[PDB]
C-alpha cells in the first residue's frame, strides 16, 4: 500500500480488477548473464578463452 | 521558526575594549549590535525571516514567453526553446545567483480570438490545443499536417477550452550538478566562434496547434507559459544586474551611471 | 606579534612585515577530490611540487589616472613552466589558488585598492550584437586594464571597459559580496586569498573556460606630494594548490 | 543556431576578390532540415535549399559568386565575390534557418 | 461513488499556489549533488554584506568612481559639515543601488537596525575627528553642530585602525517601516560634522579622501514580497 | 505526514515521484558565519582587530 | 457533501500518465503464462551484445557486406593509419545502426564506457601487431603513430587467440553526454596504427580483413526518453 | 637593508641550480627556488641556499 | 480535529498555513465586567450606593 | 493623493500678484508617472507631463503663469498669477493624476 519513491507516497485499489491498477514503474530486476554468457562451460576473465 | 535574535540591556561602562573601531581591510564585515555602542533595554524580539528564504522567494510562477498562431493557415502552429533569458522580470531573479539547482513546474494559459470571418451564420464548437514537447535531438514538425505529432513517444498534453489550464511537472534534467546562469568561456577548443553559450541548460523546445479543422473562419489563439522553481538550492551568489539588457544570448549593455543624482552633497 | 605572515609553497616562500589578515573563500579550504564526488574513469595524477608554488606575474603602473585591472586567472598561468605544460598535455584538471597582490608605498603616499576575484565573470562587448573576442578579452599574465571614458560603438570586437560598471554590466560598488580585501596605503601592504575550486562540474578543461577573475579596481586614487617617488608598482604572485589532471593526449 | 559576428566592416579594393564569411555552429536542440540565404539591400542572390544550390537569382552578379567549402552542412556559409566592381556597395544578410532555429549575418561591404 | 461538492475557488489558476502535479517524465534518476562552496540558504545572508555606498552624486561625480569619494579637506574654520542625507533604505536615491537596496526592493516592511562602516582612505601621517549623528525624525535635518550632537553620535578617532561602525538602532513606533517614500514613517537623518580639523604635516596633500559601506544587524528582516520597480521591457529578446 | 503550520496541518503524497511533491516553504535554516567572517583567524569583537 | 476544490490541471490528458481506469470487460480471467525462454527485462541486457560495425563506408561498399571488412594488406613502409572514427555513438555516421544505436537514439543522454572487440579473420599463418588507441579530445586528431601512442592505447598481438578489447573508459567532465551532434561534449578519437607490417609465407594472400565489434559496459546508463528519427510516415498503411 | 626609516620596497632573493644559465628576466629566476622579501620593522631575510646535488661533496 | 456540533463532526487542516483555516464562529466566552462595573471599589447590590 | 484644500475663496486686488497654491501629499500606494493640470472655467492653461512644461494654451494668459516651485515631484502644483485683471475671475481645477490616484482643488477666484 504505502511504499518509497523516488519519503514515502501512498496508493489504494479501488476497482475489482487487476487490469485497472496503475503502472508498477517499479520493476528494476536484470539478468544478462542468458544474453552475454550463453554458453555451456563457464568463461573465466583472467584465464584464456583457449 | 527561524527567529531573530532578541537585544541585551547595558550599562555605561568606560574600559579599553572598544567594540566601535576595527579594520575594514580584512574583508571582515563588522558585527556589533546597538547594545554595544549604546544603553539598550531588554527587548524579546519575535520577528521571523521566514518570507525572505529561497523558497519563499522563488517559487512563483512568472510568464515566460508567448506566441501566437491561426487556425486557417497553413503551417499555424508556434514552436518555442526553453530558456528563461527573454522575460526580464524573471531573469533578473535569477542572476542574483550563479548555480541553481531546481526542478519545474510548467502552467499553460491558452487563449482563443475570433478573426474577421467572411461567410455567414459562423459557430464553431470548442477547440482542442495540443502542447508537444521535444527532447533535445528529436525529430521536429514540419507543418500541421504531419505524422510525427501522433506517432510520437514525447510527451505531450491534450487540452480542450472552458477548463483548468494544464499543468507539468519537470524534474531536474541537466548533465552537470546545477544550472548555470553565467558560463564565461568559449565552446570550441580552438576559442572561435559564440562567448557564453552552454549545453548544460538545454531543455528542448516546445511545439504547439490546434486539432481541429478549418470549419468557416480562422481562428487565432495564444499560449503563456509559466515557470516555478521548486525544491531550489542556490550558490555563490552575485550582484544585481543594473545596466538594462539588450539581448537574449550574451550580457551586452550600455554604460549607465550608478545611481540617480542630488543636488549637493549635505542634502 | 599579529601584522607578519609567512606562506610557503612547494620551493617558494612569501613574506610580508605588514599586513591584514588571509580571506579564505567562502570558509573551505582548497584540497583534492574525494571519491564519491569523481567522475573520471581513471586515475588522476598529482605533481604536487611542480605546480603548487608561487608564479609571478608581469607588473602593472599605478598612475594618479588610472582606472583597474584585471587578468583571468587558469589563463594567465598558461606560460608558468610545468602548470602550463601538465595544462596542455591533458584535459581536465581542477585546482585551487591563493592569490596574492603586493604593493607597498611609503607613509607620506594615499590611495586604496580593491582586490576581488569575481567567480564566472562573463564580460559584454561594445557593439551590442557582437561578442569580444580572445586576443582583447585576456592576456598570457599580462593586465587588461578598463577605462574611464565609455568605449566607442563603431568599434566591432572589444570589451566594455566603463569601469563604473566593472565590465560586467553590474555596479562597481556590490562588487565586495565576493571574496576580497582593501589595499589601503595607510595601514595594509598586503591583500592574499585563498579561493578554491568553484564549478558545476567536478573538473573541467582549462583552455577553454576561465572560471575566475582577477580585478584591481582603485577607488581612491593614488596621490602625493612633489618630490616623493612617482612610480608606484604593482604586483601580484598567483599560486596554484591542490591540482590535479586526467586524460592524457597529445600537444594541442 | 549562432552566427560567430552578427556584424562587420569590410574593405577591399576594387578588382580582387571579396571574402565574406558566414560561420556557425549548431545546438543541440537543431534538427531539422538546412536552409542558407543571402540578400543584398543597395533580392536573394544564392540559395541553398535541400542540400542543392539555386544560384541564378541576381542578373547583375552572374557566376560572380559561389560558396566556397565543400561541407556547407557543416557551419560554412561563405560566398567568393571575385571581381569586385563599384555597384558592389549594399549590406549582405546571410540568413540561415535551421528548424527551429534561425540567425543572420549583416555584412556592410565598402568599397 | 463518493458524493462530492465543488466550493467556490475552483478551476483558478493562482499565481502562488503549491500544489502537487503529474510528473512529465517518471523515474527520471538526477544526477548526484555536489558540495559547492558558497551556498546561501536565505536572503539575509546578502544583507550582512557591506557595500560602498554612491554618496557623492552631485549630478557629475555619478558617471564615475568619483560617486563613493567623500571630500575631506583642511579646513580653516571649525564645525564644518561634511555630507547628509535621509535615511530611508528603499526610496532614497543614496542607498538605494547599494547590496541593500536590491534585496530591500523585493520586499515591502522592513525593520532592524543598521550599521555605517566608515573607512579613512587617507594619508599615513594625518589625523582627524569626526561626530557622526543621527538624528530621529520630527525636527528638520540638524543644521549646527550643536544641534546634532543632541542625537545619538559617536565621535570617531582615526589612528592605527582605519574604522568606526555608527549602527543606527531600531527607534520607530511601528514594528516595521515601508520602503517605499513615504511621511507617516520616516526613519531620520544622518548627518557628519567636523570634531577638529584635519591636520597635515608639510609635502603631504590637505585632499583626502573617506568611502562609507552599509549592511544590516543580527535583527533585520523583510516581509510581503513584490517586484522592483528598476527593470523595464517592451519587447522579448 | 502530519506537521505544523504557521494548530497542525496534514500533507499526503500521491504520486510516485519526487519532483512532484509540494513545495517545502519550511527550509529555515541560515548560516551567514561563510559571508561575513570568511577569515582564517578567528576575530573577536572586543579586542581591536590589529 | 464532502467539499472539494479542483487544482488546475484537471480534465488535461497528459501522455504519460498513470492513473487508474474502469475495466472494459470485468471478470475476464486471462491465460496463464508460459516460461518462454530469452525474457529480456531491462533494455540494457541488448547493449551488452556486440554487433559488427560498418566502419569502411567509402559511399560504395555501402550497399553490400564490404562495409563491414577493415582493409589490412602487408605494407611497404612502416607506420600507416588502417581507419579512425570519431566517437559519438548516436550521431556518427559509423557508430549509428549498431545494436548500440538503435537504442541510444531513444533516450538523449547516456554515460558509461565502451568496449571494442576486434578479430582478425586472416589466414592462417600471417601475424602482425596494431596499435588501437583513443585519444580524448581537446587537440585535433592524431596523425602520426608518435602522436597516438601518447594518449590510451594497447598493442595487439595476433596468435593463437584471435581478439582484443579495447574499452575506451569514461572520462568527460559531465555526468551525462547528449546524443545529438554537439560540440562541448565530444568524446574524442579511435584510430589504429601499424604496430610492425604483416608478414606472410609464400603461396599465400596478403590482403587480410578485419572485423569490429562494441558494446557497453557493465555500467552503462541512459535517460531522457524521447523518439527517433529515423523512421517517417506520411500515410496510413 | 641599511637604508632610510621611511622606505620600503620588495625583492626576489632566487637561486637557480645549475644546468641552464644564468636567469636574465624576473619571469626566468622566480622558476628556480626563492623568497618575495618585504622590508619593514624587522631588518633581514635569510635566503638558505639548499643542498641539491648528485655528489655527496662537491670540490673547491 | 473532531469536535461537537450545534452528534459530532470531522475537520481537517490541508493548507499549511493560518489564514486558510475556516472560521472558527465557537469562541463563546463574554465578560462584561469592564464595561458595566468600571470602577474602583467594589459596589455590592443591597447595600446602598453611597 | 490628497488636496490639503479641495475648494477655498480667495481676494486680491486689480494690478496684485495672485497665488493659487496647490499642494499634496504622496501615500504609498502611488507609484507611477506624474501628471498635473490646470483649468479655467469663466481650457486647460498649462501642463506638465513627462517631468517637461508645456504651458502656451490659453491666449489671454501668456506668461502670465508659471509654476513657483523648482520640485514640482514633491508636492508644489502652485502657479504665480501676475499682474491681475477684471477679465480673470473663474474657478480653477488643479487636477493632479499619479497612478493610480487623482485628486483636485477647486479655487474659485474673485477680484
Amino acid at each position: 500500500q504505502v511504499s518509497t519513491q523516488k519519503i514515502h507516497y501512498t496508493n489504494i485499489n479501488y476497482y475489482k480488477d487487476a487490469a485497472s491498477n496503475s503502472a508498477n514503474r517499479q520493476d528494476f530486476t536484470q539478468d544478462p548473464g542468458k544474453f552475454t554468457e550463453p554458453v555451456k562451460d563457464i568463461m573465466v576473465k583472467t584465464m584464456p578463452a583457449l | 521558526v527561524a527567529r531573530v535574535a532578541d537585544t541585551i540591556s547595558s550599562r555605561p561602562t568606560n574600559s579599553e575594549s572598544i567594540p566601535a573601531l576595527t579594520a575594514a581591510e580584512t574583508g571582515h564585515t563588522s558585527q556589533v549590535v546597538p547594545s554595544d555602542t549604546m544603553q539598550t533595554r531588554h527587548v524579546k524580539n519575535y520577528h521571523s525571516r521566514s518570507e525572505s528564504s529561497i523558497e519563499n522567494f522563488l517559487c512563483r510562477s512568472a510568464c515566460v514567453y508567448y506566441a501566437t498562431y491561426t487556425n486557417n493557415s497553413k503551417k499555424g502552429f508556434a514552436e518555442w526553446v526553453i530558456n528563461t533569458r527573454q522575460v526580464a522580470q524573471l531573469r533578473r531573479k535569477l542572476e542574483l545567483f550563479t548555480y541553481l539547482r531546481f526542478d519545474l513546474e510548467l502552467t499553460f494559459v491558452i487563449t482563443s480570438a475570433q478573426q474577421p470571418s467572411t461567410a455567414s451564420s459562423v459557430d464553431a464548437p470548442v477547440q482542442t490545443h495540443q502542447i508537444m514537447y521535444v527532447p533535445p535531438g528529436g525529430p521536429v514538425p514540419t507543418k500541421v499536417k504531419d505524422y510525427a505529432w501522433q506517432t510520437s513517444t514525447n510527451p505531450s498534453v491534450f487540452w480542450t477550452e472552458g477548463n483548468a489550464p494544464p499543468r507539468m511537472s519537470i524534474p531536474f534534467i541537466s548533465i552537470g550538478n546545477a544550472y548555470s546562469c553565467f558560463y564565461d568561456g568559449w565552446t570550441q577548443f580552438s576559442r572561435n566562434g559564440v562567448y557564453g553559450i552552454n549545453t548544460l541548460n538545454n531543455m528542448g523546445t516546445l511545439y504547439m496547434r490546434h486539432v481541429n479543422e478549418a470549419g468557416q473562419g480562422p481562428i487565432k489563439s495564444t499560449v503563456r507559459i509559466y515557470f516555478k522553481p521548486k525544491h531550489v538550492k542556490a550558490w555563490v551568489p552575485r550582484p544585481p544586474r543594473l545596466c538594462q539588457y539588450e539581448k537574449q544570448k550574451n550580457v551586452n549593455f550600455s554604460p549607465i551611471g550608478v545611481t540617480t543624482s542630488r543636488t549637493d552633497i549635505i542634502t | 606579534s599579529d601584522r607578519v605572515r609567512s606562506i610557503t609553497l612547494g620551493n617558494s616562500t612569501i613574506t610580508t612585515q605588514e599586513c591584514a589578515n588571509v580571506v579564505v573563500g567562502y570558509g573551505v579550504w582548497p584540497e583534492y577530490l574525494k571519491d564519491n564526488e569523481a567522475t573520471a574513469e581513471d586515475q588522476p595524477t598529482q605533481p604536487d611540487v611542480a605546480t603548487c608554488r608561487f608564479y609571478t606575474l608581469e607588473s602593472v603602473q599605478w598612475m594618479k589616472n588610472s582606472a583597474g585591472w584585471w587578468w583571468k586567472l587558469p589563463d594567465a598561468l598558461s606560460q608558468m613552466g610545468l602548470f602550463g605544460q601538465n595544462m596542455q598535455y591533458h584535459y581536465l584538471g581542477r585546482t585551487g589558488y591563493t592569490i596574492h597582490v603586493q604593493c607597498n608605498a611609503s607613509k607620506f603616499h594615499q590611495g586604496c585598492l580593491l582586490v576581488v576575484c569575481v567567480p564566472e565573470a562573463e564580460m559584454g562587448c561594445s557593439n551590442l550584437n557582437n561578442t569580444p573576442e580572445f586576443s582583447e578579452l585576456s592576456g598570457g599574465d599580462s593586465a587588461r586594464m578598463f577605462t574611464d571614458t565609455q568605449v566607442g560603438e563603431s568599434n566591432a570586437k572589444k570589451v566594455q571597459t566603463a569601469v563604473w560598471n566593472a565590465g560586467m554590466g553590474v555596479g562597481v560598488g556590490n562588487l565586495t559580496i565576493f571574496p576580497h580585501q582593501w589595499i589601503n596605503l595607510r595601514t595594509n601592504n598586503s591583500a592574499t586569498l585563498v579561493m578554491p575550486y568553484i564549478n558545476s562540474v567536478p573538473m573541467d578543461n582549462m583552455f577553454r573556460h576561465n572560471n575566475l577573475t582577477l580585478m584591481i579596481i582603485p577607488f581612491v586614487p593614488l596621490n602625493y606630494s612633489e618630490g616623493s617617488s612617482p612610480y608606484v608598482p604593482i604586483t601580484v604572485t598567483i599560486a596554484p594548490m591542490c591540482a590535479e589532471y586526467n586524460g592524457l593526449r597529445l600537444a594541442s | 543556431l549562432s552566427i560567430t559576428t552578427p556584424e562587420e566592416m569590410i574593405e577591399k579594393a576594387k578588382g580582387e576578390t571579396a571574402y565574406l564569411p558566414c560561420k556557425f555552429t549548431l545546438s543541440p536542440e537543431d534538427q531539422g532540415p538546412l536552409d542558407i540565404e543571402w540578400l543584398i539591400s543597395p533580392q536573394v542572390i544564392i540559395l541553398y535549399s535541400g542540400d542543392k544550390i539555386y544560384d541564378d537569382y541576381y542578373p547583375d552578379l552572374k557566376g560572380r559568386v559561389h560558396f566556397t567549402s565543400n561541407d556547407l552542412k557543416s557551419g560554412d556559409a561563405s560566398i567568393n565575390v571575385t571581381n569586385l566592381q563599384l555597384s558592389d556597395i549594399g549590406t549582405y544578410q546571410c540568413k540561415v534557418k535551421k528548424a527551429p532555429g534561425v540567425a543572420n549575418k549583416k555584412i556592410h561591404l565598402v568599397v | 461513488g463518493l458524493p462530492v461538492m465543488t466550493t467556490p475557488g475552483s478551476t483558478q489558476f493562482l499565481t502562488s499556489d503549491d500544489f502537487q502535479s503529474p510528473s512529465a517524465m517518471p523515474q527520471f534518476d538526477v544526477t548526484p549533488e555536489m558540495q559547492i562552496p558558497g551556498r546561501v540558504n536565505n536572503l539575509m545572508e546578502i544583507a550582512e554584506v557591506d557595500s560602498v555606498v554612491p554618496v557623492n552624486n552631485t549630478e557629475d561625480n555619478v558617471s564615475s568612481l568619483k560617486a563613493y569619494q567623500i571630500p575631506v579637506q583642511s579646513n580653516s574654520d571649525n564645525g564644518k559639515q561634511v555630507f547628509g542625507f535621509p535615511l530611508q533604505p528603499g526610496a532614497n536615491n543614496v542607498l538605494n543601488r547599494t547590496l541593500l537596496g536590491e534585496i530591500l526592493n523585493y520586499y515591502t516592511h522592513w525593520s532592524g537596525s543598521i550599521k555605517l562602516t566608515f573607512m579613512f582612505c587617507g594619508s599615513a601621517m594625518a589625523t582627524g575627528k569626526f561626530l557622526l549623528a543621527y538624528s530621529p525624525p520630527g525636527a528638520g535635518v540638524p543644521k549646527n553642530r550643536k544641534d546634532a550632537m543632541l542625537g545619538t553620535h559617536v565621535i570617531w578617532d582615526v589612528g592605527l585602525q582605519s574604522s568606526c561602525v555608527l549602527c543606527v538602532p531600531w527607534i520607530s513606533q511601528t514594528h516595521y517601516r515601508y520602503v517605499v517614500e513615504d511621511e507617516y514613517t520616516a526613519a531620520g537623518y544622518v548627518t557628519c560634522w567636523y570634531q577638529t580639523n584635519i591636520v597635515v604635516p608639510a609635502d603631504v596633500q590637505s585632499s583626502c579622501d573617506i568611502l562609507c559601506f552599509v549592511s544590516a544587524c543580527n535583527d533585520f528582516s523583510v516581509r510581503m514580497l513584490k517586484d522592483t520597480p528598476f527593470i523595464r521591457q517592451d519587447t522579448f529578446y
